[PDB]
DNA sequence: AAATCCACCAATCAACGCCTCCGTG
DNA sequence: TTCACGGAGGCGTTGATTGGTGGAT
């Protein structure tokens, strides 16, 4: 229940989904073409397998669903029940994991 | 090159933040924005890295392999081995 | 400091974006889709219906 | 007190997924 | 020569984009 104990077997929950749900890869929560268009929007990419976005589409579902998890627990620190781009921001600064973003998110 | 393709659709990202969050929870329109700029940014620095070795080894496409090689490269090998194992089950 | 795993790949994104800026929010961004949101009939509570 | 701002709603059209065709290796 | 596979472009959908108000904060 508790915002910390979500996000502490948060991989746990992940590989138990992966290992035993019907992946119906007909359905993505994110736009295939969309996706690739990211990718394709980078000149030194050239061409890309039908494997990498559908990937991506899987891989950033998990990304956003990490981060906001992690901002949602410093909006429950300040008694707040709206997410803001500062509980974001904080998050961002408790892992190196994220340490990419330092420049589309700054200070 | 559209420049609104360097992001994902905002109301897709939204979407997934809201299912991460308590039913009651809220979202400012400044914390979707940032997510949006956030996971496309993922793609970018991921991609870029695989690219990079792609062109090294002189192969025209990045692949789901690369993709997971640079996850591990870049410290995001929960995501390369979790995604791993989402992959041999899409060949199988 | 910088995760050492994501140092030399941070900077070549920086480049890389500085350029891409280089070669290209809005309130909106397509003109047709903000003029059918401004024409629809509303309710009272300010929510959209069916035609 | 007075101000800020996000969920609510659903129809159009930008664009997504699928297909066929072709070029590459 | 055939096989594997991804881009380009056409077709039939199709859900992301969109803003005024109430009331939560
Ligand atoms: O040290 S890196 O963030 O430029």
């Amino acid at each position: 229940g508790t915002a910390r104990d979500i996000l502490t077997t948060y991989w746990q929950h992940i590989i138990n989904h992966l290992e035993s749900d019907n992946h119906d890869y007909k359905i993505h929560q994110l736009p295939l073409a969309r996706i690739k268009k990211v990718m394709k929007a980078d000149p030194e990419v050239k061409m890309i397998s039908a494997e990498a976005p559908i990937l991506f589409a899987k891989g950033c579902d998990i990304f956003i669903t990490e981060l906001t998890m992690r901002a949602w627990i410093h909006a429950e620190d300040n008694k707040r029940r709206t997410l803001q781009r500062s509980d974001i921001a904080a998050a961002l600064s408790k892992s190196d994991m994220f340490d990419f973003l330092i420049d589309i998110v700054p200070r | 090159m559209k420049e609104q393709d360097r992001w994902l659709p905002i109301a897709n990202v939204a979407r997934i933040m809201k299912l991460a969050l308590p039913e009651n929870a809220k979202i400012a329109k400044e914390a979707k924005e940032c997510m949006q700029e956030c996971v496309s940014e993922f793609i970018s620095f991921i991609t870029s890295e695989a690219s990079e070795k792609c062109q090294q080894e002189k192969r025209k496409t990045v692949n789901g392999e690369d993709i997971l090689f640079a996850m591990t490269s870049l410290g995001f090998e929960n995501y390369a081995e979790a995604l791993k194992i989402y992959l041999s089950k899409y060949r199988e | 400091y910088v995760n050492a795993k994501q140092f030399h790949r941070i900077l070549k994104r920086r480049v890389a974006r500085q350029k891409l800026e280089e070669q290209l929010r809005k309130p909106y961004l397509h003109e047709s889709r903000h003029n059918h949101a401004m024409r629809r009939p509303r309710g009272p509570g300010g929510r959209f219906l069916t035609a």
